[PDB]
RNA sequence: UGCCUGGUGUCUUGGGUGU
C-alpha cells in the first residue's frame, strides 16, 4: 500500500565539493541514493516529492575529518505490503513448486500448498500453467492474491501470497 | 538508512500485542500509526494513497522533474528514463507498469470526486484511511466481497457500503 | 623465527667469541619440539616439527662477543653464558660528578 | 574539585550542572595575564593637594589654567557654562574619592592590579606626537570632558540593552573608570601631559581597544587554572601556618589546632 | 526556537583565541583535503599559512555556532567576527 | 600521559590534542550499540553487512561509536557485575 | 575564608592573583554551607556518576549509581575524556558549520 | 579510517544510563550457556563447547575467527554467556541496601509500613532525588516496627509484626518478637525468601523507595543468573613456551560453576539440611569473592600460590586500576624521552632533537598538489636517509612499509594519500617535564634537528619547566593532524606563555651567566673598541645594519 | 631460476633517577 511519509537522511560531503553548487549537488546525491532503494522498515521509496526544492540546512563540520554532515528532511512516496492484505498482481513465472507474481517492485512467491487443489499445474500447456476446468493462470495473467508473510532482507523484501480463499485466484 | 520523524523508543518491561503488523486488525506499527508529526512537530494524520492518487502524484512529480531538468521547456518509458540509477529506473518502471495496468481512475477529476466522496461522507468520517485506500484500489463490487477482502469493514456496519460501491462503479470509467 | 639474523651462529647454536654483533642478532640458537601437523601429507621432510626459542641481542646494544661459556646445570642439562663487550666513550649528556 | 568550571559566553562562571559559581569571572571579567599594578590618584593625599591638583576655576585668574599652555586662554575667563561643566567633573571626582576611600579601600592602599596601563599609553602618545616644546595646545575643555565621559561608556564587558545587564556593566568597571577619570582630568591633561587634540583621540581609541583586548575569553577552563595557581606555591612552602593550616582550611576541620579571636575595642 | 536572531545576538563580536585556533585548524585540514581556496596564493604551500592568509582577508567560509548554557545558540560568520 | 598532563592540556584549552592523544595515539576502538537497549550487544558482521541485537530483536536502529578500548573493557567488567551502563546517542531531558 | 587562604599564601611573601582564590572560595560556599575539598564534599554533589567515580570511591559510586538508576548527561570534561570525545571546553566549546551563503562567491 | 567500513551511522555518546541487569536481559543478551567446569575438551585443542572457553564467546587467537560474529581478533568485541544459579545468592555490593529495603517494607504483604496520610511521609515523597527520597523514607519507616492490617479501613497490610534485621557477613538474621517478655525467634533470611518478597512490591511503592521500575528493580539485587564475561576480559597468558596460565577470573568462574554443579547434584539425590546449608554457603562465598575479595570481617579467597584472588572490584580501584591507570591517563604512541642539555644558540621557542629520534617519530602528511614533488623525493630517500619517510598510506587505509619494499622508486603518489615522513625543522611538538605542576610545564616548541643524543633548550625556558641539566629528562609528543598542529602552534606555543595568569608577571627572564654578564657589561666603566663592537653588532639577528655613534 | 620471517609473559619484590 502506498503512503506519504516525512523522512530524513544524513548526508556527508567531502571538502572537495565545497563550492557554490553544493546545494544542488546534495540534491542530486539524495535523489540518486534514495530513489528506488528498499528498506525493510519502510518498504520501497519510489519517488521524492518536490525534489528540486528540498531544504538541506547548515552542514556541521565533523571534528577531525573535515567532511560536513547534512541533515536532509524530505517527503516521499513509499509502498509497503502488510500481512493479511489482498492486492492485485501479474504472474511472472510458472514452476512446479509454485508461481511467482509481481506487485509493483515486489516479487511474490506462492507455493502449491497455498493454491487451490483444482488448479493442477499443467507442464504440457504452452506456456505451462496452473489450470482448472474454468480457471487458467499462466505468465502475464492477472491474479488477486492475499499476502500472508513478509521476509525482511538487507535491502530486499520477500513476500508470500495465497489464493486459497474466496475472491482470489484468477481475475 | 533513512530515519523517521519518530524517535526515542527506549527499553521497557511491558510487552503489547498491538506491535505485530496485521492489515486485518489495522495494526500498522509505530511508524505507520494514525497520528504523525511533520517537520514542525504539529499533529498530522497518516496519509494513505490509492492507486489513482499514487499514479497522479508520481506522474506529476516525474513530469515536473523532467521539465525542470530540461530548463522548463508524457510517455511512461521516457518518464522512467528521466530518473537516474539503473536499479531506480527498473523500480520506477515496475511501479509505473503496475499503476498503469491497474489504474481504476486515470483522470484527475474522477479521482478528486472519488476522494471527496470517500472523505466528506458522514459514514466515511470514521473510516480508516487504509480502509479508504483499499476500497478505492481493489475495486470491489459487493458488500459481502468487500467485507471478505477487508475484514475491518465488517465491524463498521454504519456505512452505506453498497451504494458507495455503486457510486464508485459509476465513477469507474467502463 | 625471530626477525634477526641467524648467520652468526656456529654448528652448535652458539656464537663464537670475537664476532661483532648488533641489535636483534641471535647469539643463542634454541628450539623446542612441537607435535607435527598433517603436513606429512605431501611435504618432502620439509615440515615444521620444532619452534624457535632463540635469544636475541638487546635492540639498543651492540659490541663484540667476548667469552662464551658452556657447561651443565644441576639437572645435567646444557647451560650457556655469553658475555658481550663494548667501549663507551664520553659524549654530550653523560653524567659526571666530583 | 575545580576541574569542570568554565567561563561561558554570557560571562558567567558555571560548572557542568550549569549552576552559577560567579556572575562575572573575577568579579570584573578580565584575564589574569592582562592586569598590572597601577596607582589610583584620587585616593592618596590631603584635601588641599587633591583640590590643587584637580580643581579648575575660570573666574579667578590665578586659580585658572595657565595661559601659555592653551591657545584660547583669552576667551575662557568669565564663561559660566564651561564652569558648570568643570564643576560637574570635579563633583564626579569628589564622589569617586569618597567611594574609594570609604567603601572599597578603607586602609588607603592605592596600588592595585588594573587592566590597560595608562602611564604607558600617555608616554607613548607623548613620544609619538612630539608633545615636548612650550607650544600651546588646541584641545578645548568641552572636548576633553565629553571625550572622557563618552569613553567611560564604551568599556563593554557585557553586551545587551537589558536594564539588569546595564547595571552589571556599570558595576563591573567602577574601579577602572575611577582610575581613568583620575588620570585624564582636565587640569592634568592640559598642564601635566600637555596633550594636543590628535594625541587625545589617539589615547581614547587606544584605551578602548586595549580594554576590549584585556577581557576573558569564553571557553577558559578557569577552574583548573585556579587550582594550579593555588597548588603551585604550596609545593615551594603562636599560630599554625603553612601546609598544615592549608590542610585544615581545605578539609573544613571542626577543631583547628590554635583557635583564636581578634577582639577590637571601642575607640575610647 | 533554539536559534537566536541576528538582531538580538549578545555575545562578544570578537574572535576568541579558541575559535581562532579551531577555525585555522579546520580550514588547514580542509585545504589539505583539496578544498577550493578563496584567496590568491603567491608562493605559499603550507595549508596552515594559506588558512591564516584566508582568515586575515575575512574569506573563510565557516560559521561559528556559540552554545549558550541553556542550549540556545548564536550563529556567527567568520567574515563578521573581528579578528586581532 | 598521566592525569597531571591531562589537567595541563585542559588548562591550555586544547581539546583536539587531548582527544587525539587519548584515542588515536592510543587504544582506539569501534563498537556497535543498539539504539533501543543501549548495550554493546549488537552482533555485527561487517563482511555480510548485517547487524542484529537479539535482546531487542531489531536490525535497523543500530549505531557505531569510537571509544577507547579501556572504556569498552570497563563497561564489560561492569556488566560482569550485573551493572548495566547504557550508552545513548541522543538526549531526553 | 578568603582572608584565611590569603594569610596562608602570603606569609612567605608569595603573591597569587585575587581571581583564583575568589573562584576557590566561591566554589566552597556556593551551596549555602561549607563544602570541604574531600570525597565527602565533592562526591556528594549531583554531578555525573562517571565524573564522580574518577576521583575516589569508584566501585561504591558505581554500585550506588546502578541501584538508583542514575543518568549521566555527559556534560563534564572527565566523562568526555574517558569516552574519547571532544570535551565541551576550550576549542570544543562551540561548533563549526559550513557557510553555504559565503561559498556562492 | 583505520577501521573497516561499516554501514551503521557513526554517532557520539550523549547520555550514559545506569541501572541493574534483569535476569531476562542477561538471558537475552547471552549467546551460550556455561555448564561444564572443564576448561579444555580433551587437552587436544578445540576447547569444549558449553565450557568457560567456548568459541562462541569470542576469539583471542590470530588464526581463529569468532563463531558468533565471524570477525577477527582485532574486531571481535567479545560476547557474553550466562550461567544459571541453582539457588539465588546475594550481590555482595548491595547487602546493606537490601537490609535497608527489608527494614522499609513488610516481609509478608510486601507493602510500605507508612502511607501518604502521615504529613511527614507525604513531605518525604514530595522530594525528587531518589537517594534522598529513599533516605527520608527509611528514616521514617525505620521507627514503624509493626505492619498494620488496618488504617492507623484496611491499608493493605497484613498486621504482622516486623522483624529486626541484623547483618552478619553475607547472612541476614531476622528477629521476630513473637507473642510481658516472651520467647523471640531469630531465623535466617534466605535470599530466595527476600527475592519472592521483593517480586511482590508494587511499582508505586518501588518508585517511592527510590528504585526505578524500568531500570533498577529491587529484586534484581539478588543474583539468580550470572553473566560470564568473554575471554577478552580474562585473557590467558603463556608463562613459558609450552604451558599457558589461566586467568584469576577463569579459575574463580570454574570454582563457582563447580559449586553450582555440587548444589544441583546434592539437591536431587538426598537433602540433609546441614549439608545443603554448607554447600549453599560455599556457593555464596565463591560468588561474593568473585566480585569483591576485600570483604572486611572474613578471610579472603587465596590462590594455590597463597596470593589473594584479584577480584573484579580490585581491577577498578587505585592508581593502577582501570579508571586512574587506563582511562584518565594512559600510555601513548608517537613520543620520545631523553636527557636535556642547554644551547645558548637556540631561539626561545626551539628545541634541539637528535637525528635518531627524528627518524623514529613521524608525521602523516596528506599528498596535495603543493607538495607532491617534495613528498616523492622523501619517498625515494627511504626510511634511513634524512629527510625521508617511513610509510605510505593509501586512501583505503592500507600501509606500505618502505623498509620491506623492493620497488620504492616504482611508487607514484596520488592526491589524498598520506606519507608518514620524518620529523623535520619547524614542526610544532609538545614538550613536557614531570611533575607537571602548572600549565607552563607543557609548551609547544619548534623542532630543529641536531646531532648527538640530548634534547636542547634555550636556557630561559628552564624556569617554567623547573629543569636543569644535571640529568633531568623531558618528554616530547608529536601531533598527528593538521587540526592538532594548529592547536599547538596557536595555543601552547612558548611565546604565548611568557606571562602567567597566576601572578600576572613573566615566568621567563634572563638567568645565570647571562644575567651576571649583563650586569658586568652594563657597568658605567665598561668600554668596547670598534673591532669588538662590529662583532657584537653582527651577532644581533634583528640589527638593522647601522652602527651607533 | 632457486628464492625471504616480524611475533612476545605475567605477577610480586628490590635497588635506583629526577623533581
Ligand atoms: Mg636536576
Ligand atoms: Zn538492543
Ligand atoms: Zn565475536
Ligand atoms: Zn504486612
Amino acid at each position: 500500500m502506498f503512503f506519504l511519509k516525512d523522512l530524513s537522511l544524513i548526508l556527508t560531503l567531502h571538502p572537495s565539493y565545497f563550492g557554490p553548487q553544493m546545494n544542488q549537488y546534495l540534491r542530486e546525491k539524495l535523489l540518486t541514493d534514495v530513489e528506488g532503494t528498499c528498506t525493510g522498515q519502510f518498504g520501497y521509496i519510489v519517488t521524492v516529492l518536490d525534489g528540486m526544492n528540498i531544504d538541506v540546512g547548515k552542514g556541521r563540520i565533523i571534528p577531525g575529518s573535515g567532511s560536513a554532515e547534512f541533515e536532509v528532511k524530505y517527503r516521499a512516496v513509499v509502498w509497503k505490503p502488510f500481512k493479511g492484505e489482498v492486492v492485485d498482481a501479474i504472474v511472472s513465472n510458472v514452476s512446479p513448486i509454485g508461481f511467482f507474481a509481481d506487485v509493483g517492485p515486489l516479487n511474490v512467491f506462492v507455493s502449491t500448498r497455498l493454491i487451490p487443489d483444482n488448479l493442477v499445474y499443467n507442464p504440457s500447456n504452452s506456456p505451462p500453467a496452473y489450470m482448472s476446468n474454468d480457471e487458467l493462470i499462466t505468465k502475464g495473467s492477472k491474479v488477486r492474491l492475499k499476502v500472508v508473510g513478509t521476509r525482511t532482507d538487507v535491502n530486499e523484501i520477500y513476500a508470500i501470497g495465497s489464493i486459497k480463499e474466496d475472491f482470489l485466484g484468477a481475475i | 538508512v533513512s530515519t523517521s520523524t519518530v524517535g526515542a523508543r527506549r527499553r521497557r518491561a511491558k510487552q503489547q500485542v498491538d506491535d505485530e503488523e496485521n492489515a486485518t486488525l489495522l495494526r500498522l506499527g509505530p511508524e505507520f500509526a494514525l497520528k504523525q508529526y511533520d517537520h514542525d512537530g504539529n499533529e498530522h494524520d497518516l496519509i494513505a494513497l490509492s492507486l489513482s492518487e499514487s499514479r497522479l502524484l508520481i506522474r506529476e512529480a516525474l513530469k515536473a522533474r523532467s521539465r525542470a531538468r530540461n530548463g522548463g521547456v508524457i510517455d511512461d518509458d521516457e518518464l522512467a528514463k528521466v530518473t537516474s540509477g539503473a536499479v531506480a529506473n527498473g523500480v520506477v518502471k515496475k511501479t509505473l507498469d503496475y499503476l498503469n495496468t491497474f489504474a481504476r481512475f486515470k483522470d484527475e477529476e474522477t479521482c478528486t470526486a472519488v476522494d471527496q466522496l470517500l472523505h466528506n461522507s458522514s459514514d466515511c468520517s470514521v473510516l480508516h484511511p487504509f480502509e479508504i485506500a483499499q476500497l478505492s484500489s481493489l475495486g470491489c463490487e459487493d458488500v459481502d466481497e468487500a467485507i471478505t477482502l477487508i475484514p475491518s469493514l465488517a465491524a463498521k456496519k454504519e456505512v452505506n457500503l453498497q451504494r458507495i460501491l455503486d457510486e464508485l462503479n459509476r465513477l469507474e470509467d467502463p | 623465527l625471530k626477525h634477526g639474523t641467524y648467520e652468526k651462529l656456529d654448528e652448535d647454536g652458539l656464537i663464537a667469541p670475537g664476532v661483532r654483533v648488533s641489535g636483534d642478532d641471535i647469539i643463542i640458537g634454541k628450539t623446542t619440539p612441537i607435535p607435527p601437523d598433517t603436513e606429512e601429507l605431501g611435504q618432502r621432510t620439509k615440515y615444521h616439527t620444532k619452534r624457535d626459542a632463540s635469544t636475541p641481542l638487546r635492540s639498543t646494544e651492540n659490541g663484540i662477543v667476548d667469552q662464551v661459556l658452556l657447561t651443565t646445570n644441576q639437572e645435567g642439562l646444557k647451560f650457556v653464558k655469553v658475555r658481550m663487550r663494548t667501549t663507551k666513550v664520553p659524549q654530550i649528556g653523560d653524567k659526571f660528578a666530583s | 574539585a575545580l576541574e569542570d568550571i568554565m567561563v561561558h559566553y554570557d560571562g558567567t562562571t558555571r560548572n557542568s550542572l550549569g549552576d552559577i559559581i560567579q556572575f562575572l569571572y573575577g568579579e570584573d571579567g578580565l584575564d589574569g595575564t592582562q592586569v598590572e599594578r597601577q596607582t589610583i590618584d584620587t585616593i592618596p593625599g590631603s584635601d588641599k593637594a587633591f583640590h590643587k591638583r584637580y580643581y579648575v576655576d575660570l573666574m579667578d585668574e590665578k586659580n585658572s589654567i595657565k595661559p601659555d599652555v592653551i591657545e584660547y586662554a583669552a576667551d575662557i575667563l568669565g564663561d559660566v557654562e564651561l564652569q558648570k561643566e568643570l564643576n560637574s567633573e570635579y563633583e564626579q571626582l569628589v564622589s569617586d574619592r569618597k567611594f574609594l576611600r570609604e567603601i572599597v579601600f578603607v586602609n588607603g592602599d592605592h596600588n592595585w592590579p588594573l587592566p590597560v596601563n595608562l602611564r604607558r599609553i600617555i608616554q607613548n602618545a607623548q613620544q609619538i606626537f612630539h608633545l615636548d616644546r612650550a607650544k600651546a595646545s588646541d584641545l578645548t575643555i568641552p572636548e576633553i570632558i565629553h571625550g572622557v565621559r563618552d569613553l567611560c561608556k564604551k568599556l563593554f564587558v557585557l553586551r545587551g540593552e537589558n536594564e539588569l545587564i546595564k547595571e552589571a556593566q556599570q558595576n563591573a568597571t567602577s574601579l577602572f573608570q575611577c582610575l581613568v577619570r583620575a588620570r585624564l582630568a582636565t587640569r592634568r591633561i592640559l598642564e601635566e601631559f600637555r596633550l594636543n587634540r590628535d594625541a587625545f583621540e589617539w589615547v581614547l581609541g587606544t584605551i578602548e581597544a586595549q580594554f576590549q583586548r584585556s577581557l576573558v575569553h569564553p571557553g577558559e577552563m578557569v577552574g583548573v587554572i585556579a587550582a594550579q595557581s593555588i597548588g603551585e606555591p604550596a609545593t615551594q612552602m603562636n599560630v599554625t601556618l603553612g601546609v598544615p593550616r592549608l590542610k585544615e582550611i581545605l578539609n573544613v576541620a571542626k577543631n583547628i589546632k590554635t583557635p583564636a579571636l581578634t577582639v577590637y575595642l571601642d575607640r575610647e | 526556537e533554539l536559534a537566536i536572531l541576528k538582531e538580538e545576538r549578545t555575545t562578544t563580536p570578537y574572535l576568541t583565541k579558541y575559535e581562532r585556533a579551531r577555525i585555522l585548524g579546520t580550514r588547514a585540514l580542509q585545504i589539505s583535503m583539496n578544498a577550493p581556496v578563496l584567496v590568491d596564493i603567491e608562493g605559499e604551500t603550507d595549508p596552515l599559512q594559506i588558512a591564516m592568509k584566508e582568515l586575515s582577508q575575512r574569506k573563510i567560509p565557516l560559521v561559528i555556532r556559540r552554545y549558550l548554557p541553556d542550549g540556545s545558540y548564536e550563529d556567527w560568520g567568520c567574515d563578521e567576527l573581528i579578528v586581532d | 600521559f598521566g592525569e597531571m598532563e591531562r589537567d595541563c592540556m585542559i588548562a591550555h584549552g586544547a581539546a583536539g590534542f587531548l582527544k587525539e592523544r587519548l584515542m588515536e595515539a592510543s587504544d582506539a576502538f569501534r563498537v556497535h550499540v543498539c539504539g533501543i537497549c543501549g548495550l554493546m550487544s549488537v552482533i555485527a558482521n561487517l563482511k555480510k553487512n548485517q547487524f542484529e541485537c537479539r535482546s531487542c530483536k531489531n536490525k535497523t536502529n543500530i549505531y557505531q561509536l569510537h571509544i577507547p578500548y579501556a572504556a569498552k573493557l570497563l563497561f564489560q567488567e561492569l556488566m560482569a557485575m550485573n551493572i548495566a551502563p547504557r550508552l545513548y546517542t541522543e538526549r531526553s531531558g | 575564608l578568603y582572608k584565611e587562604i590569603l594569610n596562608v599564601i602570603a606569609f612567605d611573601g608569595s603573591y597569587v592573583n585575587y581571581r583564583h582564590m575568589a573562584l576557590l572560595v566561591d566554589v566552597m560556599t556556593s551551596r549555602g554551607y561549607l563544602m570541604a575539598i574531600t570525597r565527602h564534599g565533592i562526591n556528594r554533589a549531583d554531578t555525573g556518576a562517571l565524573m564522580r567515580c574518577s576521583f575516589e570511591e569508584t566501585v561504591e559510586i558505581l554500585f550506588e549509581a546502578g541501584a538508583a538508576a542514575e543518568l549521566d548527561d555527559c556534560r563534564g570534561v572527565s566523562e568526555n575524556v574517558m569516552l574519547g570525545q571532544l570535551a565541551p571546553m576550550g576549542t570544543g566549546a562551540f561548533d563549526v558549520m559550513i557557510d553555504e551563503k559565503l561559498l556562492t562567491s | 579510517s583505520q577501521f573497516p567500513y561499516s554501514s551503521a551511522p557513526l554517532r557520539s555518546v550523549k547520555e550514559v544510563q545506569f541501572g541493574l541487569l534483569s535476569p531476562e536481559e542477561i538471558r537475552a543478551i547471552s549467546v551460550v550457556k556455561i555448564e561444564y567446569p572443564e576448561i579444555m575438551d580433551e587437552s587436544r585443542q578445540r576447547p569444549r563447547e558449553g565450557g568457560l572457553n567456548d568459541p562462541k564467546l569470542g576469539s583471542i587467537d590470530r588464526n581463529f575467527k569468532c563463531q558468533t560474529c565471524g570477525e577477527g581478533m582485532a574486531e571481535c568485541p567479545g560476547h557474553f554467556g550466562h550461567m544459571e544459579l541453582a539457588k539465588p545468592v546475594f550481590h555482595i555490593g548491595f547487602i546493606p541496601k537490601i537490609k535497608k529495603v527489608c527494614e522499609c517494607i513488610c516481609m509478608n504483604c510486601g507493602k510500605l509500613l507508612l502511607d501518604e496520610t502521615n504529613p511527614t511521609m507525604a513531605q518525604a515523597i514530595r522530594i525528587r532525588d531518589p537517594k534522598k527520597r529513599f533516605n527520608a523514607v527509611w528514616q521514617l519507616c525505620k521507627t514503624k516496627m509493626v505492619c498494620e492490617a488496618d488504617a492507623p479501613v484496611s491499608r493493605g497490610g497484613c498486621g504482622n509484626t516486623q522483624p529486626v534485621v541484623r547483618k552478619d557477613g553475607m547472612k541476614l538474621w531476622g528477629t521476630w518478637k513473637k507473642s510481658r517478655d516472651a520467647q523471640p525467634e531469630r531465623k535466617l533470611l534466605t535470599p530466595g525468601e527476600i527475592l519472592n518478597v521483593f517480586k511482590h512490591i508494587s511499582p508505586e511503592d518501588c518508585f517511592r523507595l527510590g528504585f526505578n521500575e524500568d531500570y533498577a528493580r529491587p529484586e534484581w539485587m539478588i543474583i539468580t543468573v550470572l553473566p560470564v564475561p568473554p575471554p577478552q576480559v580474562r585473557p590467558s597468558i603463556a608463562m613459558d613456551e609450552t604451558t599457558q596460565g589461566q586467568d584469576d577470573l577463569t579459575h574463580k568462574l570454574s570454582d563457582i560453576l563447580k559449586a553450582n554443579i555440587n548444589v544441583q547434584k546434592l539437591e536431587m539425590d538426598g537433602s540433609p539440611q546441614h549439608i545443603i546449608n554448607e554447600v549453599e554457603q560455599l556457593l555464596q562465598f565463591h560468588v561474593a569473592t568473585y566480585m569483591d575479595n576485600d570483604i572486611a570481617g572474613q578471610p579472603q579467597a587465596l590462590q594455590k600460590s597463597g596470593r589473594p584472588v584479584k577480584a573484579i572490584r580490585a581491577r577498578l580501584k587505585g592508581k593502577e586500576g582501570r579508571l586512574r591507570g587506563n582511562l584518565m591517563g594512559k600510555r601513548v604512541d608517537f613520543s620520545a624521552r631523553t636527557v636535556i642539555s642547554g644551547d645558548p644558540n637556540l631561539e626561545l621557542d626551539q628545541v634541539g632533537v637528535p637525528i635518531s629520534i627524528a627518524k623514529t617519530l613521524s608525521y602523516p602528511e596528506t599528498v596535495t598538489q603543493y607538495n607532491i614533488h617534495r613528498l616523492t623525493e622523501y619517498v625515494r630517500n627511504g626510511p634511513n636517509e634524512h629527510p625521508g619517510a617511513k610509510y605510505v598510506i593509501r586512501d583505503n587505509g592500507d600501509r606500505i612499509d618502505l623498509r620491506y619494499h623492493k620497488r620504492a622508486g616504482d611508487i607514484v603518489l596520488q592526491y589524498g594519500w598520506k606519507v608518514e615522513r620524518h620529523l623535520m625543522d619547524d614542526d610544532p611538538v609538545l614538550f613536557n617535564r614531570q611533575p607537571s605542576l602548572h600549565k607552563m610545564s607543557m609548551m609547544a616548541h619548534r623542532v630543529k634537528v641536531m646531532p648527538y643524543s640530548t634534547f636542547r633548550l634555550n636556557l630561559s625556558v628552564t624556569s617554567p619547566y623547573n629543569a636543569d641539566f644535571d640529568g633531568d629528562e623531558m618528554n616530547l609528543h608529536v601531533p598527528q593532524s593538521e587540526e592538532t598542529r594548529a592547536e599547538l602552534s596557536q595555543l601552547c606555543a612558548v611565546p604565548l606563555q611568557i606571562v602567567s595568569p597566576q601572578s600576572n608577571k613573566p615566568v621567563m627572564g634572563i638567568v645565570q651567566d647571562t644575567l651576571c654578564g649583563v650586569r658586568k657589561m652594563t657597568l658605567r666603566d665598561t668600554f668596547i673598541e670598534y673591532e669588538q663592537v662590529m662583532n657584537m653588532l653582527f651577532w644581533v639577528p634583528s640589527w638593522d645594519g647601522v652602527v651607533p655613534q
